[PDB]
């Protein structure tokens, strides 16, 4: 009875304190059943995970047949088209941009969540901004687990996916770590580390862990940010740094 | 090597 309705989920603002915000609005009995329960489990995390460059849920009301989820409103829209759009980022903007997505994912793991559909198509821009935030969303595929490895199913976008998921293996939070090294390599210079025409050609590609550093481009981008890369895309899960130690090099510890 | 710009290749597609 706060909340009035605007344009289209769909827009809104509290009555008291007038904040604009993201409805997501769901329904009866469509969405089936159980297909309402499988967004039980999912809205259950975002509720868990209250950090600024997190889409944060801030409201869960059940009306009559519908269902009402208060969000974070993001405009700035996707990463990934900002992307698009620049070409790739100076070292600068990325090591602020991807400094964002660490400290989101840090604070979602020390949570014990872990997201495993993390892309560039996953993260939004508060504004288009030359510094604005950069916040987490779709928890989907996100899943609650303790320290201990197991094989919990296999999901998460191909390009991203990490070595230890492809061998079918037991794998944990770095799977994430893995899909950063990605990202941060695409915002260096805008291209994929992995890719093929080809699905299986692609996840051998990634299982074998090959990528490179082609010329020119690659040949004037400081070996300090490489390292972290290669640091992500460090195919043996448990050497491959975690978000908390990521945040504390010196290529992203240089706010000056 | 060389694969496509991240603007060419379009945007992912995810897997169950």
């Amino acid at each position: 009875d706060n909340y009035d309705v605007k344009e289209e989920v769909r827009r809104c603002v509290h009555k008291t304190t007038g904040l604009e915000f993201a409805a997501k609005i769901i329904n009866t009995k469509k969405l089936s059943a159980r297909d309402f329960q499988k967004l039980e489990r999912e809205a259950r995390i975002c509720r868990k995970l209250q950090h600024p460059n997190i889409v944060r849920l801030h409201d869960s009301i059940q009306e009559e047949s519908f269902h009402y989820l208060v969000f974070d409103l993001v405009t700035g829209g996707e990463l990934f088209e900002d992307i698009v759009a620049r070409e790739f980022y100076s070292e600068a903007d990325a090591s602020h941009c991807i400094q964002q997505i660490l400290e989101s994912i840090a604070y979602c793991h020390s949570n014990g969540i872990v997201h495993r559909n993390l892309k560039p198509e996953n993260l939004l821009l508060a504004s288009k901004a030359k510094g604005a935030a950069v916040k987490l969303a779709d928890f989907g595929l996100a899943i609650e687990v303790n320290d201990s490895e197991a094989w919990h199913g296999f999901a998460g976008t191909p390009g991203y996916l990490s070595p230890e998921v492809l061998k079918k293996d037991p794998y944990s939070k770095p799977v994430d770590i893995w899909a950063c090294g990605v990202i941060l390599y695409i915002l260096l210079v805008g291209y994929p580390p992995f890719w093929d025409e080809d699905q299986h050609r692609l996840y051998a590609q990634i299982k074998a862990g090959a990528y490179d550093y082609p010329s020119p481009e690659w040949d004037t981008v400081t070996p300090e940010a490489k390292s972290l890369i290669d640091s992500m895309l460090t195919v043996n899960p448990k050497k491959r740094i975690t978000a908390d130690q990521a945040l504390k090099v010196p290529w992203i510890c240089n706010r000056e | 090597k060389r694969p496509p710009k991240l603007g060419q290749i379009g945007r992912s597609k995810r897997v169950v």
